RNA sequence: AAACUGCGAAUGGCUCAUUAAAUCAGUUAUCGUUUAUUUGAUAGUUACAUGGAUAACCGUGGUAAUUCUAGAGCU
RNA sequence: UCAUAAUAACUUCUCGAAUCGCACGGCCUUGCGCCGGCGAUGGUUCAUUCAAAUUUCUGCCCUAUCAACUUUCGACGGCUGGGUAUUGGCCAGCCGUGGUGACAACGGGUAACGGAGGGUUAGGGCUCGACCCCGGAGAAGGAGCCUGAGAAACGGCUACUACA
């Protein structure tokens, strides 16, 4: 056929577009940019493996001195 | 019942927090109030026999004068075994339907309940027994009437 | 301690009461006009009032 | 098994939230609150399902976090918070207010009310006695406890509730003649008179009704809920819970349809 | 074998290597938490007395205060004891400590300085460590520097000077936040 | 950031080995008990503020080896 | 013998707030004086909710080449206590001799988790149901336990056996 049907939001304000409308639609309209991340099995694999470090894990070379 | 001593134990048995020896005596119309004998009524319609209130018997499994409310179903038998104490058996028959077959057939059941020193119970007799809280292994209701002989 | 050197925290300790006593004074002295001031500062409230 | 549960399948909901079998495997699962779990009304359901306010989850749970919507004159602030039977919930932006009811059917259903009747409620109590000191007290059926009541008061009855100072402005006696709905069973949404009652002794008795148009129907004790005596304090919903059989139903169904159009 | 000897008076550390055994035959048959003399370890350690500490064996187990033997057992530490740290509420697990009788066995000794004596260290008691910090009470601040119930305890806080990376502007002050 | 403290981790997910009045189903009781949490009520016999520890932290070690740990100095 | 009230006493013995955030206000004897709002986190008892554990009645396949079974060291009932969140032969002492069965007990088989239900149709039936819904049990095989309202938990611990 030559008709189609969809669904349509009209805000008062473009400040209470981007209040209450989901941020995956702003990427498809352009307004907003996308988000950038590594996958979901690298963050996976990085988190348990800063669950064997006891203390300011965000350097830990102190330790690597250890065997002269 | 028949009992020839009331006090014929290692122990001595009273009803609890009923006090007996007081210096002073005043007569009153209620039952446990004056430090005499107490006792109650279970309801649904089911008369305090006359022996109970004038007897001497201490029990504390017995639904009047005693320790144990009556709640649940009301049942009805006849009675097979009495010849043990203070407990009796009776004995309960209905009617299975067998649906493929279109008749029935007879079933039974067995069950064992707690008999009062109030009452007199004999063999081939039909009694009515209530629902009550586990008393033993395998009692848990007591009897409340004996229906006339026949 | 770091923050102080030694001769620092002795004197501090040692600061005699008189001078404490005389400290006290001057201290409340100031907060005492500042708590006048914040009465002429309601003032200035007051007269916004009276102006509107 | 080990502790108390806190997921609920889809499938085993309650049969009157309407939910669709597709579209998801889980449910709301209601919390815990003054309203039993079988027969309630989350406000999740509600705001989402029937009055279409909001699209889904994610800002579902936004309307509560931005508190602006409240019942019985307090805001509450979870999404799977237990509503029920007479509770009225208000919205000002919108400017409403909705009491839940059931309909003829046996589900709730949307229902306007007008703000100056809105600022009342009516409830069964279920317990009277006297409380720590010997201050008496009465408990209704939505965990409402008020103390020093009328002491001619008793079991079973009705009082109206003020909701905003919760004092003891009016009741009502149950006795034959009184105006009733039924709140559970299988006659969901009948309203009918006190005809008689017969009582039975060790429980469970059973009251007999007599509807409007002369029908006859009986339930238990438990399921009666008088709220008047004649002339109903509340406004009843349209169809006033009459149960039309389907003969008429669908007479009337085409009755009205050519009648409009 | 390694000597770990500290000074808590004046906050310094040291760590010495010896391995001439006839110095270290009068520390033997002491237990921890006792009382010997540094005269025969040599001649600066003059009027020296020491208070044994702790040790460490030669495969790494620490010494237990209270289990008397000179070889190692195996023991259900719960929690609240010394060298056991639980990962879970009321969890105990099984391991194995030396106990608390000194002997030739152990790898590494740890002790500390009682009384000063005549002569000086040469690296150990001519240097003082500053403590990081300063008190974070109001009660310990009055009773530290002798203030009376009113004195405006408010004023009198210590105040370390920090600055930023490379803004170029001049630096701050930073406060401990005065409790109760 | 790190760390103490609070809560959850006893829900979910998988399988059908054992089990023949046992599990289970419909129907009752708890006047025979425990109950986090949510909701509603409810408690008139130095004081202008009490006391010691501990984590994080600085710095020094042991074991080929683990989400192993010692003793010393602060809050 | 309920809710609740009163009296004589008792207790290695509880609770009755030394906590946190927003607002900047009002009095006259003008003192760095007095009073005052809304929330968070806690807290004794009652009520409610999610429940949990026990519990009444009736209902399960084939087999007699299974006809008598149960009580050594509880098997049936009575009493005094202990233990448990509570009842109870659950346990400890004393005293009776009981309880189930041809209306099929007891035992042996099951290529047996139970139910809602699937397949096949004149009607009556026969057969299947590990599996998306409800209930029960288990984490290689046995036992024991801490924390916690809740576990005899195994992506919690301890010990033995077998693997590794
Ligand atoms: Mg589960
Ligand atoms: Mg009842
Ligand atoms: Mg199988
Ligand atoms: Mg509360
Ligand atoms: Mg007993
Ligand atoms: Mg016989
Ligand atoms: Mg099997
Ligand atoms: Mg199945
Ligand atoms: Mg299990
Ligand atoms: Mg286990
Ligand atoms: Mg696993
Ligand atoms: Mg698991």
């Amino acid at each position: 056929g030559g008709k189609t049907t969809g669904f349509a939001l009209i805000y008062d304000s473009p400040e209470a577009l981007k209040k209450f409308e989901p941020r995956y639609r702003l990427v498809r309209a352009g307004l907003a940019a996308k988000v950038e991340k590594a996958s979901r099995q690298q963050r996976k694999q990085r988190k348990n493996r800063l669950k064997t470090l006891r203390g300011t894990a965000k350097v830990k070379g102190a330790k690597a001195k250890k065997e002269k | 019942a028949t009992e020839l001593t009331v006090q014929s134990e290692r122990a001595f048995l009273k009803q609890p927090h009923i006090f007996l020896n007081s210096k002073v005596k005043v007569k009153s119309t209620r039952p446990g109030k004056g430090g005499r004998r107490w006792y109650k009524d279970v309801g649904l319609g089911f008369k305090t026999p006359k022996t109970a209130i004038e007897g001497h018997y201490i029990d504390k499994k017995c639904p009047f004068t005693g320790m144990v409310s009556i709640r649940g179903r009301i049942l009805t038998g006849r009675v097979v075994s009495t010849k043990m104490h203070r407990t009796i058996i009776i004995r309960r028959e209905y009617l299975h339907y067998i649906p493929k077959y279109n008749r029935y057939e007879k079933r039974h059941k067995n069950l064992a309940a707690h008999v009062s020193p109030a009452f007199r119970v004999e063999e081939g007799d039909m009694v009515v027994v209530g629902q009550c809280r586990p008393l033993s292994k395998t009692v848990r209701f007591n009897v409340l009437r004996v229906l006339p002989r026949t | 301690i770091v923050g102080a050197s030694l001769e620092v925290i002795k004197e501090r300790r040692s600061m005699r009461p008189e001078a404490r006593n005389a400290a006290r004074l001057a201290a409340i002295k100031e907060s005492k006009e500042k708590k006048a001031a914040a009465q002429a500062a309601k003032k200035a409230e007051k007269a916004k009032n009276a102006a509107a | 098994a080990r502790g108390p549960k806190k997921h609920q399948k889809r499938l085993s909901a309650p049969s009157h939230w309407l939910l669709d079998k597709l579209s998801g495997a889980y449910a709301p699962r209601p919390s815990t609150g003054p309203h039993k779990l079988r027969d309630c009304m989350p406000l999740i359901v509600f705001v989402r399902n029937r009055l279409k306010y909001a699209l889904n989850y994610r800002e579902t749970k936004a309307i509560m976090m931005q508190r602006l919507v409240k019942v019985d004159g307090k805001v509450r602030t979870d999404i799977t918070y237990p509503a029920g039977f007479m509770d009225v919930i208000t919205i000002e932006k919108t400017g409403e207010n909705f009491r839940l009811i059931y309909d003829t059917k046996g589900r709730f259903t949307v229902h306007r009310i007008t703000d100056e009747e809105a600022k009342y409620k009516l409830g069964k109590v279920k317990r009277v006695q006297l409380g720590r000191g010997g201050v008496p007290f009465l408990v209704t059926h939505d965990a409402r406890t008020i103390r020093y009541p009328d002491p001619l008061i008793k079991v079973n009855d009705t009082v109206k509730i003020d909701l905003e100072t919760g004092k003891i402005t009016d009741f009502i006696k149950f006795d034959t003649g009184a105006l009733a709905m039924i709140t559970g069973g299988r006659n969901m949404g009948r309203v009918g008179v006190i005809t008689h009652r017969e009582r039975h002794d060790g429980g469970f008795g059973i009251v007999h009704l007599k509807d409007a148009l002369d029908n006859t129907f009986a339930t238990r004790e438990s399921n009666v809920f008088v709220i008047g005596s004649e002339k109903p304090w509340i406004s009843l919903p349209k169809g006033k819970g009459v149960k039309l059989t389907i003969a008429e139903e669908r007479d009337q169904r085409r009755a009205r349809a050519l009648a409009a159009a | 074998m390694k000597l770990n000897i500290s000074h808590p008076a004046n906050g310094s550390q040291k760590l010495i290597e010896v391995e001439d055994e006839r110095k270290l035959r009068h520390f033997y048959d002491k237990r921890m938490g006792a009382e010997v003399a540094g005269d025969p370890l040599g001649p600066e350690w003059k009027g020296y007395i020491l208070r044994i500490t702790g040790g460490n064996d030669k495969q790494g187990f620490p010494m237990k205060q209270g289990v008397i033997a000179p070889n190692r057992v195996r023991l259900l530490l719960s929690e609240g004891h010394s060298c056991y740290r639980p990962r879970r509420d009321g969890e105990r697990k099984r391991k194995s400590v030396r106990g608390c009788i000194v002997g030739p066995d152990l790898s590494v000794l740890a002790l500390s300085i009682v009384k000063q004596g005549e002569q000086d260290i040469p690296g150990l008691t001519d240097v003082v460590h500053p403590k990081r910090l300063g008190p974070k009470r109001a009660t310990k601040i009055r009773r530290f520097f002798s203030l009376s119930k009113d004195d405006d305890v408010r004023k009198y806080v210590i105040r370390r000077e920090v600055q930023p990376k490379g803004e170029g502007k001049k630096p701050y002050t930073k406060a401990p936040r005065i409790q109760r």
